[PDB]
C-alpha cells in the first residue's frame, strides 16, 4: 500500500508488516534458509583470528578485489588527449563496463567504441573488425585520434594490433596519416594502472619513436607532467595551477580534466580540451619529464629515459608536506623559476592547520586501500600527522613498493604497529579490522560493505569509511575534489578531522547517558 | 512526427555512415505499421554490432552472470578469468535480497580466480579446484556454486564442467559450471539462452521424482524478474494476495531451493520473457506446467494481468482477484490524479534492453505519456512482434541503435523525457532532456505492481517538470 | 582507573563501573533529582503542538538566540583594513568574548583592544579612557589606523565619541593625522549585523566626507564592493576571483581575508593584507559601489549614495543560480566588460551538478536559520533546486526582509509549506522541528543541541543538523568555505546531497534489516 | 635565564610604553627570589588594566555566570540585559553535567532579556517580572532561578533584588539577584565574591533549622571545582574511595540541594580558593565548619592531598588513604615511565586566570618539567603568596600580563610548551611553539587526579613531540 502524500520507495516500504509477513513465509516456505543461530554463530566466526588465518592462506579465490583490469586505464588515459576516441579492439562487453563504471564515478558521458569481435574471430582473428572499425569509428565520431587498446580475448588468440592497423591503412580504409597509437593491455596482467602505462608509452612512442633525429633536450623550455590513473579533477588543476603560479612551462601528458567536466548547457560535447598531438610530438624537447605516479609509469619511465634522453628526477607522488615540497623544489631546480611568495603563503597555512587540528588526529588508527601510489602519499601524510596506518592494502602492489613503504613507516614512530599487504583484497581487509580494529577506514565505495559487517558485531565494533580513492559511487561530485599538493593535504586534513569530530558527536548524542561530552566548541 | 518525416531522418541519420555499416544499420531502424505486424517483414534483430559505432550492448557474460545466476542468493557465483568483469559489474544491478551477506546470503559480493598469465600459459582448471576448496572452508553456509565463464576460458582450451564434475562429486556440492563467455552471441542475449540451459541441466532436475513438498492447487512462480530495487515482491504481495502461493522467484531474491522446487508449480508467470522463455518452454515439455507472459507496470497492466492469471485457476481465485483490484483502486486512482494532469502530453524515447521497451508502455499511458520512439538493445524478432502492437502508428523503433543515431534521433523528434541507461543519462542531461535510468530505477523503485506505480508516477514527475531544465541557457547568451 | 597504553579521555572514562556507581550516589544521595518517569513525561510535553504554542506566546524571555551584538560586527569590519586595530570603548570584559568568539570560528589570532572603562567612569565618563587608550594602543601595537566602537556602558552613560577622540588630538595623546574613524554601536539596537555597517559608515565617512570637492564618479573605472558582515574566507575569494576573471577593476572595502588566515611559518603577523586608506579615500571615484549583503547595509547605502552619489545597484546576495546571474550581469553593465567563457562555463558545471543530484534532492525538508542576507540566498537556492524550505528562521530579521522573503516564497511551488519567522529563536525553532518534522537542518553549531533533543525523542525523529552559517565551532576549517557564487552553490549541493545520501546509508546499514537498499551506486 | 637577564629582559620591553603605562605594568612583573616571600613586597595585583593594551582578562559576569553560577545544573539562570553576553559565553565552559537539558538541567542554554532600546529607557523589571514567569511555564522542573546582571542593569537603575523577593515570594521559588554587572570591579574575581555573596544572601540558609539530614563523621564538600571535562568527579571518585562521602559540589554538576545541604558537613575542601574562600570563611564564621586548600593536580599533589584530608579525620580514613594511593601506584607510576623521559627538562611557561597558574607546577614537575614563567589574570596577593613558594628561584611573574608583554617575554625565553587560553593559543603556533590550552583543557581532559594524570601526561607528551613543529620553515628559506 501507498499513502499518495507520502509515498515510499523500497526503503522504507518493504517494512510496512504485510511485506515483512510476505518476506517471512517466502523463507519458510521455499528458501530452506539456514536457521538463524547458525548464520549468528557463522558470522562471529568470520571475526576471528582462526577464520583470519584461514582467509590468508588463499592462493586460488579472491574476494571483493581493489582493483580493475589494464583497459580501463587505457581508456582513462586516451580520453586525456585531444578529440580522442579510445578504441577497445576486442569484445564489446568489456567496453560498456569501462563506460559504466567511470559514467558512475564521474557522473559524466565516457565516449569509447569497441570494434566488437565475435567468437568466430577465433579461426581467423580480428583484422576485419579492426578495419571497418576504424574506418566507422572516425566517419561517425569523427575524432582525430583513435587509441588502441585490448580485451583479453584479443590477447589470447594473439591478434597483431599493429599489422592489423597498418593494413588498415594501406587498404584505404582510414588514411594513412590519420593518428592511430595502440598498446596491447592484457588484462590477466598487472591491473588497470598498468593499462594506462601501456596506452601512454604507445601514444609517446607513436609520435617521436621515428623522429628524435632532430630533438633537443630543453629546447622547448618545458617540463612534461604525466599524471598517470587520475580520477580526481581536482588533480589535474592543482598540478596546473601550480606550475601556472610558478611561471613554470609545462605540457600536462594525458588531461582529461575539461571531457570528464563539461558544462550542461544545452549541447553534449563528445571531446573537450586534451592533450594536444602536437605536444606529445614535441615532448622530446622539454628539459624533463616528472612522473607523478611512478609506480605505475615504469615502462613509459624506460621510454622517455631510453628514447629522449630525459634523465626523469627520484620525485615521489607529491602528496602531503614533505613531497609537495620536494616537487616543488625539484621543478625549480629544473625550470629555474623561483618558487613563489604565493605557494610559500599557501604551504604555511596547511602548516597551520596541521597545528590547529593535531590534537583531535594524533594517535588516530587507519585501516587504507587503493593504487600504489596514492596508498604511499597518503600513508605519508598520515604520519606528517601524527596518525598510525596500521592496516595497508595494495592488492596491485609489489615487493619493491612494499619495501620502499615499509622504509617510509620505519623512519617515523608512527609507523610502529602498521603492516603493508601486497596482493590481498578486501575480505583480507575486512578480518583485518575485526581482529585490530581500528578507528577508521579509508577507501573507495566498496569499503561501505565492511563497515556494515563491523557493526553488525555491534556498534562498539564497527569502523566508519572514509571515502577517498576510486570508485566513489555512492556520494556525489567528489571526483571534483583534490588530494595532490598544499591542496589536496588541506582537504584531507579537514576530511579526516571532521570524520572524527562526527563519529565523536555520534557517540555523545546521548540524551543523560553521553551527552556530557557533546561539546560546542572542539 | 508522420511516417513520412521518420522515415526522411532515418536516411538523412544514415547519410553519415561508410557504405557497409549504413546498409547494416537500415535494416535495424523502422516506422511501426499497423499493416506490417509480422516484424520480420520490417526490422532485423539479433545479428552482430558493427565495429566502432559505439553500441550499447553488453556480453553474454552480463545476461549469465548478472540476471539469470548472479542474483541467487544463496550460492556463490565465480566470476571466473581476469579480475575485470567480475569488478565492474561488483554491485551495480540493483537485484534486491534478504540475507546475511558474506555469511549465508552473497549477491553483492565479488567472487573471482583473478587470471594471471601464467593461469594462460597453464590453464585454470587446478586454480579452480582449490578455489572451490577455499571457498567452502570460507564460505560454509553456501548452498552451491556456479562457475561464470569470462572471455579466456574457452580460449585456453579449459575444462570447467569436469572440474566441476569432480569437485561436486567430491563435496557433495551442486557445482553448476556457465559458459558465458562474452564472446559467444552478440549481446547479453546468448548468456540468457546459456544460463538458461545451465539451469536446467544442472539444478532443475534434482527434485524431479522429489514428493515430499506439499503442493496447492495454487502454486505459480515468477519467473524473469530479478527484483529490481524490490520489483519481484511488488508483484509477489500482489499475486498472493489473490490466493495464489509464489513458491519461487527467478532469479530476484532467488534460492537454489526455490529452484529446484519450480517443477512442483502450477503455472509458470513469465514476466522478462526475453530472458526465461527458453526455461519456461522446457518446463512445459518436461513436466506439463503452463506459462503466460504478463505486465505488472501500471495499473492498466496490472489489472488486465491479475485478470488474466486468475481466469487461469477457479471462481475463489478469480473472487479474491477482483477484491484486490479494490483494494487498491482508490490507491491508484489517486496517483494518477497528482501526476497524470503534470505529465499529459508528454513524450518519451525508451531505450532498454530485452523487456522493458515494450513492457513499460501502459505505465506511461496510465499517465496520459506517450512513447514515440523505442528500441532494444538486444531482442529479437518476437519482441519486437509484441512490440508493434504497444506501440503507435508512425512511432520509431530502432534495434542495436548507436550512440550517433541515439543523439540524432533526439535532436529532431525532442522528446520532452528519454528512459534509457547509465551510458546514456549525462548525454541527454546536457542536451537539456530530462532522462530517467530505465535499468536501475535511477536507485528509486520498486516499479512493479500498485505499489510500484506510485512511486514511477513520482519519479517521471520529479525529473521532468524539475526546475533544473529550465535553467541550462545564460541569461547572457 | 587508567590502562597506560589505551588512556581514556572524559569520553569513555566516565562509562566505567566506578564511575557510574560513584554518579549514581551523588545523584540520589544530594541532587533531590525529579523522578525519571517524571522526566520523560516533561520532555515528550516539549515536544507537543501544546507546548509550542506556549512557547510562542513569549514576550520577555529569549532562549537560544541566533543572533549576537553589534560591537562584534564592528571589530570584524575594522578587521578588514590595513594595519588596522579595531577598539572598543567601554568595559573590556566585551573584548574578550569579541576575541574568543572570532577565534573560535576561525582558529586564528583576533587582536582587539579595549579602553578599560570600570565604574568609576560611571560618574565622570571615559573620556580619559579614550586619552591613554589611543596613546597606548598606537604605540604599543603600532597601527596605521585606530577604528573605534563602544559597549553598552559607554552607549547608556552617553559618552560622546567624536569630543573624545577630538580632545585626544587636541592634547597631543595621538597626533592629528593619525586616522581615528568611529561609529556608536549599541548592543541593545539591532545585532551584530548593524554593528558591521555602523562601522563601515563610519570608516568610509572618516575618509571622504570632507574631501568630495574633487571627486568624480566614475574617473577610477572600478567598481567599489562591500561585502558586509562575512565569516567564510571563500566568499571574499570567490569574488575576487570572478571580478579579476572578469577583467573588472574593483576595490574591495573591509577585506579581514590575509589577516584571517596567516601562514604558520614562525612568525606571528598582527596585521596582513586589508583595504588601505588610498582606496577609502579614493572609494568616491568609482562607477559606482556594489552591496553584497544589502539587508545589513542601509546605513551604508544611504552614505554611498547621498554622499558619493553612486546609484547601488538593486541586487539580491549573489548567492545560487540566478542571483549569481544577475551579479554578474550587472556587474558587466557597469564596467563594460563581458561575463567571460570561463564562468559562463562554470555556471554550467553548477547546472550540471544540479541535473546529476536533482533526484535526491526534490522535496527535501528544511529547517534554516542565519543572518538575513545569508538565510533569503540560501531559500532561493533551495527552491532552485527543488528543495522546501519549510522553517526558515531569521533571529534578527525584520518585516520587511520577511515581506521580501515571502515573495519569493510564494512565486515557486517549492515554497508553498514553508514560513518565514523573525524575532525568534532556536527554542522556537526546536519546537517546529518536533511538531512539523524536517530532514534536516541548515544551521550553525547551536544547532547540534536540536539534534540532541530529537534523537532522544526517536531516531525517527532525529533531525540531522548541517552546519552553514556562523559560529562553527565542532568541526575544524569550515571557515574556509565558500557559500557565494557558483563556486559556493557547487559547495552547497555537494553538501547538501552526501547529507542525504550519508542519512540513507545510515538508514539502510542494518544487516537483513534494511540493508536490502544499501546500494554501493546512488 | 638569570635573574639579571631576566630583570633587563622586563625593562626593555617596557621601554615602548608611554610613561604612565610603563610605571604601572613595571609594577605587575617581577623575578622570583626565595629570601621575599611576602608578595606585597615584589608584585602588584588585582588593580584596574591599563586602557588600549590588550588585557586577556574578562569582566565580572564572567566570573559569577561563567563559573560560580552557570554550573549549577538544576537551576536557570537568566543572562540579564543585551543579547552579546549570553551567546558569547554560551557553552564556552566545559563544566560537566549529568541530567536532561532543556527538562530538568539547563547549563549548555541561554536564557536571556535581550535587553532592547526601549528596556534601556524604561527599564527591565517589568520583562524580568514577565520572563520569570515564562520560564516557569515553559521549564517547570527548574528548581531556581538566578539573575546574572550585564552591564546596563545598574547603569540604568533597575531594582532586581526587588523583583526577585516579590516574584520568589509569588511563586514560592529561590530566585537569586546577581549584581555581577561588567563594569564592577577589575577583572573575573570580583564577579566571584559578588556571587559568593549571593549564594550566603539567598540559597545557603535555606535548610539551617532542618535537622532531617543523616550527617557522618566523613562529610565533606568539594567547594571551588567546576569540573572542567570531568575533573570533579575524577577528585570526588578518590575522596569516595578514601572512605569520606561528598556531599556536595560547588560548582560543576552542582545542584541547588547539595549547596543547601552544604552547611552540614564536617569538613570543606577548597580547590579553587580564590573564586570560593568567600563562602569557606563565611561558613567557618557561621556554622563552624572547617575549610583546607588541596590540589589533585598531578600524582605527588594528589598524594599530599589525600593524606592531608585523611589526617582530619580517624585512623580508619587514613588506612584507607594509604590503600587508594596503593591502588594508583602503579598506574601513575606507568604514566611517568612512559612520558617523564619524553618531556624530562622541558621548559613551559603559563598564563592563566586565578588557580591553575600555581596548581598545575607540581604535575608539570612530575613530568621533568620546568615552569620558567608564569602568571594571572585576575589574582590577588594572596595567590601571589603561594605562587612564590610553587615557583623555582629567579623564575619570571606576570600580573594582569598585557599581549604585547607575553609576547615579547615568549621570544627571549624561548620555552619548550606555552599553557594559556583560547585569544592565547593561535599566536604561539604560528611562532612554532607547542600550545596546550589549560582553561578548556583544549577539549581533552579531566586533569585532576590519578586518572587526570594520565590523560594530562598524554596531552602534554602529544603537542610538544608533535611532528608538525619541525615543519614551520619552508626548506627553499
Ligand atoms: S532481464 Fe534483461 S537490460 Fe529481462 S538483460 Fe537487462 S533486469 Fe534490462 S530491459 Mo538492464 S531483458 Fe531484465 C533486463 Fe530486461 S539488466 Fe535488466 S534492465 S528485464
Ligand atoms: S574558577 Fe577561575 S580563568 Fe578558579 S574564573 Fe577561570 S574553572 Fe581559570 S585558572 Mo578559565 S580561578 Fe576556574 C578558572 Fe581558575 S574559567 Fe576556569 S580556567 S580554577
Ligand atoms: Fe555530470
Ligand atoms: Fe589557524
Ligand atoms: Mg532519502
Amino acid at each position: 500500500s501507498q499513502q499518495v502524500d507520502k509515498i515510499k520507495a523500497s526503503y522504507p516500504l518493504f517494512l510496512d508488516q504485510d511485506y515483512k509477513d510476505m518476506l517471512a513465509k517466502k523463507r519458510d516456505g521455499f528458501e530452506e534458509k539456514y536457521p538463524q543461530d547458525k548464520i549468528d554463530e557463522v558470522f562471529q566466526w568470520t571475526t576471528t583470528k582462526e577464520y583470519q588465518e584461514l582467509n590468508f592462506q588463499r592462493e586460488a579465490l579472491t574476494v571483493n578485489p581493489a582493483k580493475a583490469c589494464q583497459p580501463l586505464g587505457a581508456v582513462l588515459c586516451a580520453l586525456g588527449f585531444e578529440k580522442t576516441m579510445p578504441y577497445v579492439h576486442g569484445s564489446q562487453g568489456c567496453v560498456a563496463y569501462f563506460r559504466s563504471y567511470f559514467n558512475r564515478h564521474f557522473r559524466e558521458p565516457v565516449s569509447c567504441v569497441s570494434d566488437s569481435m565475435t567468437e568466430d574471430a577465433a579461426v581467423f582473428g580480428g583484422q576485419q573488425n579492426m578495419k571497418d572499425g576504424l574506418q566507422n569509428c572516425k566517419a561517425t565520431y569523427k575524432p582525430d585520434m583513435i587509441a588502441v587498446s585490448t580485451t583479453c580475448m584479443a590477447e589470447v588468440i594473439g591478434d597483431d594490433l599493429n599489422a592489423f592497423i597498418n593494413n588498415s591503412k594501406k587498404e584505404g580504409f582510414i588514411p594513412d596519416e590519420f593518428p592511430v597509437p595502440f598498446a596491447h593491455t592484457p588484462s590477466f596482467v598487472g591491473s588497470h594502472v598498468t593499462g594506462w602505462d601501456n596506452m601512454f608509452e604507445g601514444i609517446a612512442r607513436y609520435f617521436t619513436l621515428k623522429s628524435m633525429d632532430d630533438k633537443v633536450v630543453g629546447s622547448n623550455k618545458k617540463i612534461n607532467i604525466v599524471p598517470g590513473f587520475e580520477t580526481y579533477l581536482g588533480n589535474f588543476r592543482v598540478i596546473k595551477r601550480m606550475l601556472s603560479e610558478m611561471g613554470v612551462g609545462y605540457s600536462l601528458l594525458s588531461d582529461p580534466e575539461e571531457v570528464l567536466d563539461t558544462p550542461a548547457d544545452g549541447q553534449f560535447r563528445m571531446y573537450a580540451g586534451g592533450t594536444t598531438q602536437e605536444e606529445m610530438k614535441d615532448a622530446p624537447n622539454a628539459l624533463n619529464t616528472v612522473l607523478l605516479q611512478p609506480w605505475h609509469l615504469e615502462k613509459t619511465k624506460k621510454f622517455v629515459e631510453g628514447t629522449w634522453k630525459h634523465e626523469v628526477p627520484k620525485l615521489n607522488i607529491p602528496m602531503g608536506l614533505d613531497w609537495t615540497d620536494e616537487f616543488l623544489m625539484k621543478v625549480s631546480e629544473i625550470s629555474g623559476q623561483p618558487i613563489p611568495a604565493s605557494l610559500t603563503k599557501e604551504r604555511g597555512r596547511l602548516v597551520d592547520m596541521m597545528t590547529d587540528s593535531h590534537t583531535w588526529l594524533h594517535g588516530k588508527r587507519f585501516a587504507l586501500w587503493g593504487d600504489p601510489d596514492f596508498v604511499m602519499g597518503l600513508v605519508k601524510f598520515l604520519l606528517e600527522l601524527g596518525c598510525e596506518p596500521v592496516h595497508i592494502l595494495c592488492h596491485n602492489g609489489n615487493k619493491r613498493w612494499k619495501k620502499a613503504v615499509d622504509a617510509i613507516l620505519a623512519a617515523s614512530p608512527y609507523g610502529k604497529n602498521a603492516t603493508v599487504y601486497i596482493g590481498k583484497d578486501l575480505w583480507h581487509l575486512r578480518s583485518l579490522v575485526f581482529t585490530d580494529k581500528p578507528d577508521f577506514m579509508i577507501g573507495n565505495s566498496y569499503g561501505k560493505f565492511i563497515q556494515r559487517d563491523t557493526l553488525h558485531k555491534g556498534k562498539e565494533f564497527e569502523v566508519p569509511l572514509i571515502r577517498i580513492g576510486f570508485p566513489i559511487f555512492d556520494r556525489h561530485h567528489l571526483h571534483r575534489s583534490t588530494t595532490l599538493g598544499y591542496e589536496g593535504a588541506m582537504q584531507i586534513l579537514t576530511t579526516l578531522v571532521n570524520s572524527i569530530l562526527e563519529r565523536l558527536d555520534e557517540e555523545t548524542r546521548g540524551m543523560q547517558a553521553t551527552d556530557y561530552n557533546h561539546d560546542l566548541v572542539r | 512526427m508522420s511516417r513520412e518525416e521518420v522515415e526522411s531522418l532515418i536516411q538523412e541519420v544514415l547519410e553519415v555512415y561508410p557504405e557497409k555499416a549504413r546498409k547494416d544499420r537500415n535494416k535495424h531502424l523502422a516506422v511501426n505499421d499497423p499493416a506490417v505486424t509480422q516484424s520480420k517483414k520490417c526490422i532485423i534483430s539479433n545479428k552482430k554490432s558493427q565495429p566502432g559505432l559505439m553500441t550499447i550492448r553488453g556480453c553474454a557474460y552480463a545476461g549469465s552472470k548478472g540476471v539469470v545466476w548472479g542474483p541467487i542468493k544463496d550460492m556463490i557465483h565465480i566470476s571466473h578469468g581476469p579480475v575485470g568483469c567480475g569488478q565492474y559489474s561488483r554491485a551495480g544491478q540493483r537485484n534486491y535480497y534478504i540475507g546475511t551477506t558474506g555469511v549465508n546470503a552473497f549477491v553483492t559480493m565479488n567472487f573471482t580466480s583473478d587470471f594471471q598469465e601464467k593461469d594462460i600459459v597453464f590453464g585454470g582448471d587446478k586454480k579452480l579446484a582449490k578455489l572451490i576448496d577455499e571457498v567452502e572452508t570460507l564460505f560454509p553456509l553456501n548452498k552451491g556454486i556456479s562457475v561464470q565463464s569470462e572471455c579466456p576460458i574457452g580460449l585456453i582450451g579449459d575444462d570447467i564442467e569436469s572440474v566441476s564434475k569432480v569437485k561436486g562429486a567430491e563435496l557433495s556440492k551442486t557445482i553448476v559450471p556457465v559458459r558465458c563467455e562474452g564472446f559467444r552471441g552478440v549481446s547479453q542475449s546468448l548468456g540468457h539462452h546459456i544460463a538458461n540451459d545451465a539451469v536446467r541441466d544442472w539444478v532443475l532436475g534434482k527434485r524431479d521424482e522429489d514428493t515430499t513438498f506439499a503442493s496447492t492447487p495454487y502454486d505459480v512462480a515468477i519467473i524473469g524478474d530479478y527484483n529490481i530495487g524490490g520489483d519481484a515482491w511488488s508483484s509477489r504481495i500482489l499475486l498472493e494476495e489473490m490466493g495464489l502461493r509464489c513458491v519461487a522467484q527467478w532469479s530476484g531474491d532467488g534460492s537454489i531451493s526455490e529452484i529446484e522446487l519450480t517443477p512442483k508449480v502450477k503455472l509458470n508467470l513469465v514476466h522478462c520473457y526475453r530472458s526465461m522463455n527458453y526455461i519456461s518452454r522446457h518446463m512445459e515439455e518436461k513436466y506439463g506446467i503452463p506459462w503466460m507472459e504478463y505486465n505488472f507496470f501500471g495499473p492498466t497492466k496490472t489489472i488486465e494481468s491479475l485478470r488474466a492469471i486468475a481466469a487461469k485457476f477457479d471462481e475463489s481465485i478469480q473472487k479474491k482477484c477482483e477484491e484486490v483490484i479494490a483494494k487498491y483502486k482508490p490507491e491508484w486512482e489517486a496517483v494518477v490524479a497528482k501526476y497524470r494532469p503534470r505529465l499529459e502530453g508528454k513524450r518519451v524515447m525508451l531505450y532498454i534492453g530485452g523487456l522493458r521497451p515494450r513492457h513499460v508502455i501502459g505505465a506511461y499511458e496510465d499517465l496520459g505519456m506517450e512513447v514515440v520512439g523505442t528500441g532494444y538493445e538486444f531482442a529479437h524478432n518476437d519482441d519486437y512482434d509484441r512490440t508493434m502492437k504497444e506501440m503507435g502508428d508512425s512511432t520509431l523503433l530502432y534495434d542495436d541503435v548507436t550512440g550517433y543515431e541515439f543523439e540524432e534521433f533526439v535532436k529532431r523528434i525532442k522528446p520532452d523525457l528519454i528512459g534509457s541507461g547509465i551510458k546514456e543519462k549525462f548525454i541527454f542531461q546536457k542536451m537539456g532532456i530530462p532522462f530517467r535510468e530505465m535499468h536501475s530505477w535511477d536507485y528509486s523503485g520498486p516499479y512493479h505492481g500498485f505499489d510500484g506505480f506510485a512511486i514511477f508516477a513520482r519519479d517521471m514527475d520529479m525529473t521532468l517538470n524539475n526546475p533544473c531544465w529550465k535553467k541550462l541557457q545564460a541569461p547572457w547568451e
